[PDB]
């Protein structure tokens, strides 16, 4: 196995694939004028393909991922990196820098089982980025309800939808992708969502997604990501949307966020409770803690509806406001023991639902 | 905190 | 106690000055001035703020982080009105109101009074240079308690800092334009850090006052005081190699990047790398217990006899990262002697690294 490639063509691919001892290695394969790099944890797999425009020789091996990445990253801008297999070592040469890395056999590298694609669609990279970033923060953190630790990906009509929830708060985001899709839902584990997000470079290259009965695959440029799915019965976001909200509040997002952030300082450190008092064109936020300390914020808002008092975990509210990168926010309420819906005043593409504290 | 429902 | 002050006039003082009362800041309004003090019993920072607006005298203590977080969380330009009320400190700005728990000013610890025995003034940038050049070589939590800090030595017209962890050493010397008595003291590492961050890169002179067991540094509106480490520091002069007659000179960054790549395949615990020096050439090698190997060859300036030497590459990299200059000189003797490293253009900072037999 031999190849010689410029550093700039190796870096990004190594980065992408690098994020049983053999699981700490990358599989390198030279075949048909292409270098393939694969990384896996048994649950998911990233593969990059690199065209070889210089002389090269076929073969495969496996080398330490971090060490190989760190060597290439440490080399200077515009370096050429020559690689060849010698005995049980992989030699790397650039300029007058030389390295000999340990290897494990390519035949020992684990392969995910083959599976069949049941649903396929394409979408812009920016649509996937929007879908994930809109909801990722609402996924559970190591909940014993495993399905809550991942992200629901749902197809309905011509829309792709993400849903994330931890049993207390929920995020949902739907985007049109211009293709007739089957009605279908799968749960992607948290590590899969992180990787799916990482492979979005920020360019013209559109995403091709393939879903099987137990797997999902995403193709972007010269990268292929594959993950297992999660089994379990994911919550239905439709249940938890305020059915016919009679109370509507509109306020500046940043103003609201800064007031919640200040009030949070004097909230219970563990329970994070704040109280909202809504009245005509006014919101008051209060917080107090076991040390008897007290915060009060009063803000001008646009509010029609009856006066009411409602409690929330201020962290959940702040998370939503930080996720809403916008000028004005709309909140839709029912009563003090029911969920609140929070949205961008200018877009209905994402919705956030937070259940109150008694 | 109430459970979301 | 009452004062109204602009947010921005409180933030840097609060930043600098940051038993439960050790988590509080002492606030005093007297003679047109707000004073703020924080302490950990070993050291103390006092910050003074001019009070242009109406105010009333008195004193209290308030939780540092909460008060800081509230002030920081208020909008830019905000006027912050403070007054005492019962066992509470009231903070008001705009339509934001906060009631913080206080602890009595009379319970706030004082450092014992002491007499100044040696004093000098120097530019802030000079003290910043002295500390920055050596700080990284102080010990952390070593049983040899006198190494957990920095020697400050006065001799002739120069102030010198020395730091060592018993393995590697840094020394920096600067003229300060005053004739000084011969004296030296050990400043605790936490004190070095706080002194360092008190220096704002400005035109205010720094006045230093040294007592038998204490040190005080004052710059503009800030006064720092600390206990000294009551112990015997090792003599740096004994560590420096004698008349090293083999000077290698090289680009700092090129040398650093060559060591950084080679370090990847060095022993993770002991980090030994070998140097082979020859006419205008350096070769660096590294290997680890898995028998992986790195080699770097680069052009340098060198006309001495050929020789080999080993060094801890982490220590060498710490020095090169601290130097941040264009060219470095490595002053060599032989395989069984230490090396002294300096900026090729200045003898003001020097670093000693012991030899390794690999
Ligand atoms: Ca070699
Ligand atoms: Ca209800
Ligand atoms: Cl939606």
């Amino acid at each position: 196995m031999k190849f010689t490639v410029e550093r700039e063509h190796l870096l990004k691919p190594l980065q992408q694939v690098s994020g049983l001892p053999i699981l700490g290695n990358l599989l390198l394969q030279v075949a048909d004028g292409t270098l393939s790099l694969t990384g896996t944890d048994l649950e998911m797999e990233m593969v990059a393909r690199v065209a070889l425009v210089q002389p090269h020789e076929p073969g495969a091996t496996t080398v330490p991922a971090r060490k190989f990445f760190d060597i290439c990253r440490g080399l200077p801008e515009g370096a050429e990196i020559a690689v060849q297999l010698e005995g049980e070592r992989m030699l790397v040469r650039s300029g007058r820098s030389r390295f000999s890395l340990s290897t494990l056999p390519a035949a020992d590298f684990p392969n995910l089982d083959d599976w069949q694609s049941e649903v396929e669609f394409t979408l812009p990279q920016a649509t996937m980025k929007r879908l994930i970033e809109a909801t990722q923060f609402s996924m559970a953190h190591q909940d014993v309800r495993y399905y809550l630790n991942g992200m629901l990906f749902e197809t309905e009509g011509e829309e792709l939808r993400t849903v994330a929830t931890d049993g207390h708060r929920l995020a949902v985001c739907s985007m049109p992708i211009g293709q007739s899709l089957p009605s279908h839902s799968v749960i992607v584990p948290r590590k899969g969502v992180i990787e799916l997000m990482r492979m979005l470079d920020g360019g013209d290259n559109p995403l091709r997604v393939q879903i099987g009965s137990n797997n999902i695959r995403a193709h972007v440029g010269d990268f292929i990501f594959t993950s297992k799915l999660v089994d379990g019965r994911f919550p239905d976001y439709r249940r938890v949307l305020p059915k016919n909200p009679d109370k509507h509040l509109e306020a500046g997002c940043d103003l609201l966020k800064q007031a919640f952030a200040r009030a949070a300082i004097l909230s219970n450190e563990k329970f994070r409770g704040v109280r909202l008092y809504v009245s005509e064109n006014q919101l008051k936020i209060t917080a107090n803690n076991p040390e008897q300390e007290e915060a009060e914020e009063i803000l001008d808002v646009t509010y029609s509806g009856a006066e009411m008092e409602i409690g929330f975990n201020v962290s959940y509210v702040l998370d939503v406001l930080n996720a809403l990168k916008c000028e004005n926010v709309r909140m839709m309420l029912t009563d003090s023991v029911s969920s609140v819906q929070i949205e961008d005043a200018a877009s209905q593409s994402a919705a956030y639902v937070v259940m109150p504290m008694r | 905190q109430l459970d979301l429902a």
